[PDB]
């Protein structure tokens, strides 16, 4: 999930008014990454045996 | 690329793997404004004076 696309997608004003709000969706983009990269860890866990 | 990665990770050196960045997305090119051409104004005139 994109997240300065998801909350203030096509408008400059909306990504300064992000930009105040610290480093959340930096965290959304790490865990939502962090759980697409262990899919690969699940399956290679299962499968690549 | 690769100096935008260390923008991202906020580290002077990054490690071998693959790493997510900011998406790209093509800039609308010019405007275009549609507009339904009508004569009449308002009767502004009417409702103040
Ligand atoms: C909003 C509006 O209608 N304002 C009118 C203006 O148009 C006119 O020129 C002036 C003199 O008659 O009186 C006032
Ligand atoms: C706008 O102009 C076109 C021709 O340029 C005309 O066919 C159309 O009816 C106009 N629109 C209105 C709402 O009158």
């Amino acid at each position: 999930v994109d997240c300065t696309m998801y909350i203030c997608g096509d408008s400059t004003e909306c990504s300064n008014l992000l930009l105040q709000y610290g480093s959340f969706c930096t965290q959304l983009n790490r865990a939502l990454t962090g759980i697409a990269v262990e899919q690969d860890k699940n399956t290679q866990e299962v499968f690549a045996q | 690329p690769l100096s935008e990665t260390k923008c991202t990770l906020k580290s002077f050196t990054v490690e071998k793997g693959i790493y997510q960045t900011s998406n790209f997305r093509v800039q609308p090119t010019e405007s275009i404004v549609r507009f339904p051409n009508i004569t009449n104004l308002c009767p502004f005139g009417e409702v103040f004076n």
